[PDB]
RNA sequence: GUAAUUCGAGUACGCCGAAAGGGAAACAGGUUAAUAUUCCUGUACCAUUUAGCGUUUAGUCUGACGUCUCAGGGCAAGCCGAGCGGCGUCGUCGCGCCGUCUAAGCAGCGAACCCCGUGGAGAGCCGUAAUGGCGAGAAGCGGGCGAAUCUGUAAUGGCACAAGUCGGCUUCACCCCGGGACCCGUGAAAAGGACAGCUAAAUGUCCGUACCGAGAACUGACACAGGUGCCCCUAGCUGAAA
RNA sequence: GUGUAGACAGCAGGUCGCAGUGACCAGGGGGCUCUAACUGUCUAAUACCAACAUAGGAGAUUGCAAACCCGUAAGGGCUAG
RNA sequence: GACCCUCUUAAGGUAGCGUAGUACCUUGUCGCUUAAUUGGCGACUUGCAUGAAUGGAUCAAUGAGAGCCCUACUGU
């Protein structure tokens, strides 16, 4: 699972960012969104419902981003294109 | 009637020793609560007591009443604050002391039931609570002393905030000046043995020295009850 | 990227204000605790570095906002922690 | 309560307590021997009551705040060049000085901050005087909100009914706006105001208002070398500078 | 030369005086001791000090219907602790 | 003049400091400073009558504090 996190953006098609990845929940062109430990419910539960699935990661959205290549800190992280990756059926 | 003392001064209710009551933000107190009721508030901020240099939480409850608490540590603007003999033993909550397992840390316990709280105010200090029992409970005091209390004494879980306050050391008169300035206490202070004999028990002589042991009974009546009153033992221990 | 740290400067640290004034002890203690306040704290509630004394005992963090009661000049003591962690075995346990 | 009171702490209810805190609203010119934002001229504004025309958003905001430090914008004062009108100087020269004005009100624009819509930025980019900011959404691009002041109008008033027209620089010690730092110190309250008001008529009582405010109008017995007050203000040159 | 600017900094040459911060304004300096650490306070009107204060150090009382203190009482200060 | 005893009617001065702002004798002795110094500083110290928060010693910085010396300056 160590590379399968990286291995989805490694050859895979993701947005990260909350805006963006709302977008893409919202417009569908999203597999699902990954969210971190920290991000709030109040516009979440809504996606949850929906199909788009939502994932939860082991960590707060610090650290979410530097095992996606991101200097930066990723809170929500719709995926686009699984790719080289079964990232979605991990998820569920 | 060789002048009456510092003490006696203060006692009587003149200006130079009255706190600047004005300055304060609140009487800190638990909220009034009915037997066998409970109730819930939100943390909406938290500010500064200049009564305590230590901060307190303004709370929101849901009875529509406004009340400045007294903060534990890691109390944080939005908490849902709950007290009550059913709520949970949480850092925050204002449970009965009965209801807190042994070990756990309280703090602005009350002497009674419904007293608002006496004990454990300032910033850093806990009480600890000992042993159960089935009329009392036990908590070991910031004093040291063991105080059997109440099981029904209600108490914030936790340790008040603004620990370490005097770890930073003074330094300079005029930080002090500026503490001062908020309380009653008259600063600065100057020595019972520079004084006149007509001002202190130990004012007079040719030179500085209190002329008498510095350890007063017990019994000795106001004007006379200066220096170590009714002390066990002095020095520093051997 | 911090000062012109010279060959004897790294004495007084922030208690260099005082200049020769209230001795080398308690100058110390003071530069030490102007040091760990001004350490960054991280925050809680978002897990980085961005918690800074709004006043005697009050932090706030400047990312997220939240503000909350702690230390003096810690946002932290070791009493509380072990507080918590107290709460924190005892809900693991069950 | 007290032997008792005109005495006494507390509580409850009231009420007072600031001519330097908060605060509804007016300016310029003229007039007297002495008053003048008060009288007169001109042009405004505020409050209540009444009458008509319409009505809650309701409980929020404002009033409402410390110390230090700094950026930006403005501006009274100040300075420079040209024209014009006076005065001075004039042994030679052509310089020096003065003036060349203009209120409130009304209307218009709006810097920063903040907010909203797009945007998607990291083997890093964007900023600041400085601190900084950023996928928990940077830069860039549109919008909203929003200053001092400036522009016009008031423009006919005062000026030797003499000129009266222009530019530029700077700007404290004043106004607006924003940032930062410090606190074991945290820096008032309440009235009032804003959020739904427009038109008309009437009303706006009471007290103060002269003059000194000090090396002679106060206080120290004095026309007192003290004190109150250096309390708040202040032009050119030199000079860091009051 | 720097700077948008106000200005500021610097250079080369010539030159007068006894003297160029020319007036005005404007530290004399150093060494060895005593003493108090320091800023501060004080005998208004003979004592501005080594005295007082101070931060620091230590001790004492008291768990609050407390310790300490005011009042004859009613009731208060410390304590919105 | 250390060390056994005393006199011990509680104990008998530890570290330090020392002729001291404390030293009577006293202008103590020696050294530097001067032509010459009841002075200042240093050392010694038999401390009339020093000594540890009755705080001891010491001390950078500070001082309209108290002494002494050098330089400069001068109608002192
Ligand atoms: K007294
Ligand atoms: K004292
Ligand atoms: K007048
Ligand atoms: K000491
Ligand atoms: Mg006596
Ligand atoms: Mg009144
Ligand atoms: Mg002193
Ligand atoms: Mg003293
Ligand atoms: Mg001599
Ligand atoms: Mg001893
Ligand atoms: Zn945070």
């Amino acid at each position: 699972v160590d590379k399968s996190l990286i291995k989805a953006v490694k050859t895979g098609k993701v947005i990260v960012g909350a805006n963006r990845t709302i977008d893409a929940a919202a417009n569908g062109s999203a597999k699902m969104v990954v969210l971190a430990s920290n991000c709030p419910e109040d516009i979440k539960k809504k996606i949850q419902a929906t199909d788009i699935p939502v994932l939860e990661y082991e960590g707060t959205s610090v650290e979410l981003g530097p095992v996606c290549g991101k200097p930066f800190t990723i809170a929500a992280m719709a995926i686009l294109d699984v790719g080289e990756s079964d990232i979605l059926a991990a998820t569920a | 009637m060789g002048k009456r003392l510092i003490s006696q001064n203060r006692g009587r209710g003149t200006p130079t020793y009255r706190a600047p009551s004005h300055k304060y933000k609140a009487d800190l107190r638990h909220p009034r609560v009915d037997e066998n009721s409970s109730l819930r508030g939100e943390v909406v901020g938290i500010e500064h007591d200049p009564a305590r240099s230590a901060p307190i939480a303004k709370v929101a409850f849901e009875n529509g009443e406004e009340l400045f608490l007294l903060a534990s540590e890691g109390i944080a603007v939005g908490n849902i604050i709950e007290c009550g003999d059913d709520a949970e033993v949480k850092p925050g909550n204002i449970v009965p002391i009965g209801n807190v397992p042994e070990g756990f840390f309280i703090c602005n316990v009350e002497s009674k039931p419904n007293d608002g709280g006496k004990f454990v105010r300032s910033s850093g200090v806990y009480a600890t609570v000992v042993t159960h029992e089935a009329t009392r409970t036990a908590v070991s005091m910031p004093s040291g002393n063991i105080k059997w209390l109440n099981p029904k004494c209600r108490a914030v879980v936790g340790i008040v905030a603004g620990s370490g306050r005097v770890d930073r050391p003074w330094l300079k008169a005029g930080k002090k000046y500026h503490k001062m300035k908020t309380r009653a206490a008259k600063y600065p202070r100057v020595s019972a043995v520079a004084m006149n004999p007509r001002d202190h028990p130990f004012g007079g002589g040719a030179w500085k020295h209190p002329g008498k042991p510095t350890t007063v009974s017990r019994n000795a009546p106001p004007g006379r009850k200066v220096g170590l009153i009714a002390a066990r033992r002095t020095g520093m221990k051997r | 990227m911090a000062k012109k740290f010279t060959k004897k400067g790294r004495i007084s640290r922030s208690a260099g204000r005082f200049g020769p004034r209230y001795g080398r002890k308690d100058r110390k203690l003071v530069a030490d605790l102007e040091e760990r306040m001004r350490a960054p704290h991280v925050c809680t509630k978002c897990a980085r570095p961005t918690v800074e004394r709004i006043g005697t005992g009050i932090w706030k963090c400047s990312k997220c906002g939240h503000t909350f009661a702690g230390g003096t000049y810690i946002p932290y003591t070791s009493v509380g922690q072990t507080l918590l962690r107290t709460m924190k075995n005892i809900a693991e346990a069950k």
